[PDB]
C-alpha cells in the first residue's frame, strides 16, 4: 500500500447516487417542473408533453393528434442509446482521463523514491549501517532535498487539476439544475434541436 | 510462504515499484514473501468543548484485530468509543463511507450512523386527477459572494538579505527571479481592483429615492441606508459588517 | 403587478391581494436579520479568506527563523562573527531557502487569485441577471419562481436577497384534454379543464380560479374522433 | 527534516482541503431534492416506455 500514500473512500457511496438519481426521475416523470419549486403536483404524462409542445411554440392538437407516432419515436431514440454508448470505443474518453491520471501520478512519485540524487545509495538503511554518523549527513541531505522537491510538484499537479474538476462540476450542477428540473430556451444548453426534457 | 516459481539461479524478486517482494532463505532454498507492517493515520472525532470531553478515535484503514469496549469495523477502518444503531439521522460529522457520528442524549455520548437521504414520498399519479394551489406565499432568501481578496507587495532585498551588502551582492548573482515575483503580485493587485469595479459600478447614474417612503404599503426600510448613523448604511449593511471581524 | 404577469399569473390575483402580499414581505424582510444574527456560520465564506491571507503571512514570516542547515539564522552576527572567505557558505543555504519560501507564497497566491476571479465573475452576471430584470433559469435567483432580487455589500464580499413566489394548498380535481361539443373538439387556450364532479370549468396555471367555458377561451382545431380520453360537454356562447 | 521547516503541514492542509472539496462537489451536483419520490407501481405514462 505504497510508502505513505492512502486513499480515501468517498462520502457518499454508489447506491446513494443511484437512489438520488431514481428519485429525481420520479419526480420528473410523475410531476413535470413543478416539484422542483415548491410541491409536487400530479399531472397525466401526455397533458404535460403537450404543455411542452406549448412551451416550444406548437399548438397541443399537433401532439394530441399523433400521441402514438411520437410514443414511438421515442422508444426507438431511448433503445438506440444503449447501442449507440456500446459501439462506440471512445465514448467515455473524459471519465477514463481522470482515473489515468491519477494513476500516473501515484506512479511517478513512487517511483521517484530509487533515484540517487548524487548520493552512494538511495536506500537509507545501508547507508546508516555502512558508514558513521559524523559522514552519514552529507548523503541525506541530498535525498532530503530531492523528496522534497518531488511532493511539492506533485501536490502544484493536484491543486491544478483539482481546480478544473470543480469547474466541471459546476457546470454539471447548473446543467442539472436547468435541464431537468425545468424546460430551458439557452440555444444548445441541454442539446440540438428545441430542448424538451433530459 | 511464497507459491513463486523462482528460476534455479535468481535470488531476490521485485515488482512494478521496483522493490523487494521475495527472497530465498541461503540455508535451506525456500521462497519466501515478504509484506510490510500495518500502519495508518489516527482521527479524533468530537464535539465542541463546550458540549463534552468525550472523544472516539478512527484508525484508518486498519483492521479491528491489530490494534473503549465498543468497536466498531466500517469500510474506513476501525472506530473504537462509539455505538452503532438502526436509527438514520441527517449527517452531523461525516467519517466514511455512508457512516456518520453525532452527540446524541439516547445518557449523552457519541454514537455512529448510517446518513439518511431524506424523508420518503409517493405523489399519485392517475389517468385524469390533476392537482392546483390555491393560495402562495412570498420568500426572501439570501446569497453570500466573495469578491476580492487582500494586496500585497513583497520587497525581495529587504526579506531575504535584509541590509547586509554582501548577501545582495550573492544574491544578485542568481539571476532574475524577484522581477517575475513582483510582476506576478502587481498583476493580481490589479485584477482585485478590477474584479470590484466589475462587480459594482454597473451603472452610470446615481439615483435617489424619493423623499417620501410609500410605496402601496411596502415597507423598505431594512435595507435603504440610514442617514441618522455617519457612514450612511442600511442596519443589515450594519450587521454584516458588525459580524464579519478579523 | 407586471411581474406577476411575467411569471405566469393575471394581474387581478395581485390587485385583489395587495395588503396580504404587502404583509407577507414586511414579514420575511423582518426575519432576514435574525436568520442573520442567529446562524453563527452563515458568513464563513467571507471570513475564510481573510483566515487564509492571515495564516499565509504567518506562515512566510516563521519561515525566516529557520537554519536551512547553517550555523546560525541572522546575518548579523555571522557577519560580525566570520570572515568574509567563509561566510559566503553559511549564506548561501538561506538564499535558497528563502528564495524556496518565496516561490511557494507567489504560487499559493496565484491560485487563489484565479478561484476569486471566478467567483467575481458569477457574482456580476447574478447581479446583471437578478437584479437589473427577471430571470427565467431555474434556481438560478433563488428556490422557486424568481420575482426581484436586492444587493448589499460585505467585507470583500456581496449579498443578495432573492424575492420568490411558492405555490401552496393545493387540491384534487378531474381534467380531459379536450371537450367535445357538435362533433367538434375543444381546447383550452390558456389554462387546463377542471371538473369539481358535476360542473367543467377552464381554469389559468397556478392559480384555482374557474370560469365557465365558452368559445372566447377556446379553439375548434380537429375532429372529436382522434383524441383520446375525450370527453363531451356544452360549450356556451 | 525537521530542522528544514513546515512545509508538511501546508502540504497535508492542500490535500485535506482538495479531499473536502471532492466531496462537496458531488454533495452539490447530486444533492437537489430533499423528498425521496418513488414511481407508481404501474408503468402506464399513456405508450411511453421508461
Ligand atoms: C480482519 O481479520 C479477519 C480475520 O479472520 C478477516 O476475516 C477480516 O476479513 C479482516 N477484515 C478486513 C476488512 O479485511
Ligand atoms: C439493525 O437491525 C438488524 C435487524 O436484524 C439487527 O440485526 C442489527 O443488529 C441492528 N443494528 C444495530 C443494533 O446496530
Ligand atoms: C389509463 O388509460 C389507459 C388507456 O390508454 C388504460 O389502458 C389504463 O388502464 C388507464 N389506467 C388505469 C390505472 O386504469
Ligand atoms: C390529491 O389526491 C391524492 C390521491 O387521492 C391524495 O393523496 C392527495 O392528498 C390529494 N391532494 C390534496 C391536497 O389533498
Ligand atoms: C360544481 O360546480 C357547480 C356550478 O356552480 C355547482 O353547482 C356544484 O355544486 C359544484 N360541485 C360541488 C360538489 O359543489
Ligand atoms: C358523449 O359521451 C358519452 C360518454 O362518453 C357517449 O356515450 C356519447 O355517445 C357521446 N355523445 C355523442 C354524440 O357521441
Amino acid at each position: 500500500k505504497f510508502n505513505g500514500l492512502t486513499v480515501l473512500p468517498p462520502l457518499l457511496t454508489d447506491e446513494m447516487i443511484a437512489q438520488y438519481t431514481s428519485a429525481l426521475l420520479a419526480g420528473t416523470i410523475t410531476s413535470g417542473w413543478t416539484f422542483g419549486a415548491g410541491p409536487a403536483l400530479q399531472i397525466p404524462f401526455p397533458m404535460q408533453m403537450a404543455y411542452r409542445f406549448n412551451g416550444i411554440g406548437v399548438t397541443q392538437n399537433v401532439l394530441y393528434e399523433n400521441q402514438k407516432l411520437i410514443a414511438n419515436q421515442f422508444n426507438s431514440a431511448i433503445g438506440k442509446i444503449q447501442d449507440s454508448l456500446s459501439s462506440t470505443p471512445s465514448a467515455l474518453g473524459k471519465l477514463q482521463d481522470v482515473v489515468n491520471h491519477n494513476a500516473q501520478a501515484l506512479n511517478t512519485l513512487v517511483k521517484q523514491l530509487s533515484s540517487k540524487f548524487g548520493a552512494i545509495s538511495s536506500v537509507l538503511n545501508d547507508i546508516l549501517s555502512r558508514l558513521d554518523p559524523p559522514e552519514a549527513e552529507v548523503q541525506i541531505d541530498r535525498l532530503i532535498t530531492g523528496r522534497l522537491q518531488s511532493l511539492q510538484t506533485y501536490v502544484t499537479q493536484q491543486l491544478i487539476r483539482a481546480a478544473e474538476i470543480r469547474a466541471s462540476a459546476n457546470l454539471a450542477a447548473t446543467k442539472m439544475s436547468e435541464c431537468v428540473l425545468g424546460q430551458s430556451k439557452r440555444v444548445d444548453f441541454c442539446g440540438k434541436g428545441y430542448h424538451l426534457m433530459s | 510462504e511464497s507459491n513463486k516459481k523462482f528460476l534455479p539461479f535468481q535470488q531476490f524478486g521485485r515488482d512494478i515499484a521496483d522493490t523487494t517482494d521475495a527472497v530465498r532463505d541461503p540455508q535451506t532454498l525456500e521462497i519466501l514473501d515478504i509484506t510490510p507492517c500495518s500502519f495508518g493515520g489516527v482521527s479524533v472525532i468530537t464535539p465542541g468543548t463546550n458540549t463534552s470531553n468525550q472523544v472516539a478515535v478512527l484508525y484508518q484503514g486498519v483492521n479491528c484485530t491489530e490494534v473503549g469496549s465498543n468497536v466498531f469495523q466500517t469500510r474506513a477502518g476501525c472506530l473504537i468509543g462509539a455505538e452503532y444503531v438502526n436509527n438514520s439521522y441527517e449527517c452531523d460529522i461525516p467519517i466514511g463511507a455512508g457512516i456518520c457520528a453525532s452527540y446524541q442524549t439516547q445518557s449523552q455520548s457519541i454514537i455512529a450512523y448510517t446518513m439518511s437521504l431524506g424523508a420518503e414520498n409517493s405523489v399519485a399519479y392517475s389517468n385524469n386527477s390533476i392537482a392546483i394551489p390555491t393560495n402562495f406565499t412570498i420568500s426572501v432568501t439570501t446569497e453570500i459572494l466573495p469578491v476580492s481578496m487582500t494586496k500585497t507587495s513583497v520587497d525581495c532585498t529587504m526579506y531575504i538579505c535584509g541590509d547586509s551588502t554582501e548577501c545582495s551582492n550573492l544574491l544578485l548573482q542568481y539571476g532574475s527571479f524577484c522581477t517575475q515575483l513582483k510582476r506576478a503580485l502587481t498583476g493580481i493587485a490589479v485584477e482585485q481592483d478590477k474584479n470590484t469595479q466589475e462587480v459594482f459600478a454597473q451603472v452610470k447614474q446615481i439615483y435617489k429615492t424619493p423623499p417620501i417612503k410609500y410605496f402601496g404599503g411596502f415597507n423598505f426600510s431594512q435595507i435603504l441606508p440610514d442617514p441618522s448613523k455617519p457612514s450612511k448604511r442600511s442596519p443589515i449593511e450594519d450587521l454584516l459588517f458588525n459580524k464579519v471581524t478579523l | 403587478a407586471y411581474r406577476f404577469n411575467g411569471i405566469g399569473v393575471t394581474q387581478n390575483v395581485l390587485y385583489e391581494n395587495q395588503k396580504l402580499i404587502a404583509n407577507q414581505f414586511n414579514s420575511a424582510i423582518g426575519k432576514i436579520q435574525d436568520s442573520l444574527s442567529s446562524t453563527p456560520s452563515a458568513l464563513g465564506k467571507l471570513q475564510d479568506v481573510v483566515n487564509h491571507n492571515a495564516q499565509a503571512l504567518n506562515t512566510l514570516v516563521k519561515q525566516l527563523s529557520s537554519k536551512f542547515g547553517a550555523i546560525s539564522s541572522v546575518l548579523n552576527d555571522i557577519l560580525s562573527r566570520l570572515d568574509p572567505p567563509e561566510a559566503e557558505v553559511q549564506i548561501d543555504r538561506l538564499i535558497t531557502g528563502r528564495l524556496q519560501s518565496l516561490q511557494t507564497y507567489v504560487t499559493q497566491q496565484l491560485i487563489r487569485a484565479a478561484e476569486i476571479r471566478a467567483s467575481a465573475n458569477l457574482a456580476a452576471t447574478k447581479m446583471s441577471e437578478c437584479v437589473l430584470g427577471q430571470s427565467k433559469r431555474v434556481d438560478f435567483c433563488g428556490k422557486g419562481y424568481h420575482l426581484m432580487s436586492f444587493p448589499q455589500s460585505a467585507p470583500h464580499g456581496v449579498v443578495f436577497l432573492h424575492v420568490t413566489y411558492v405555490p401552496a394548498q393545493e387540491k384534487n380535481f378531474t381534467t380531459a384534454p379536450a371537450i367535445c361539443h357538435d362533433g367538434k373538439a375543444h381546447f383550452p387556450r390558456e389554462g387546463v379543464f377542471v371538473s369539481n364532479g358535476t360542473h367543467w370549468f377552464v381554469t389559468q396555471r397556478n392559480f384555482y380560479e374557474p370560469q365557465i367555458i365558452t368559445t372566447d377561451n377556446t379553439f375548434v382545431s380537429g375532429n372529436c374522433d382522434v383524441v383520446i380520453g375525450i370527453v363531451n360537454n356544452t360549450v356556451y356562447d
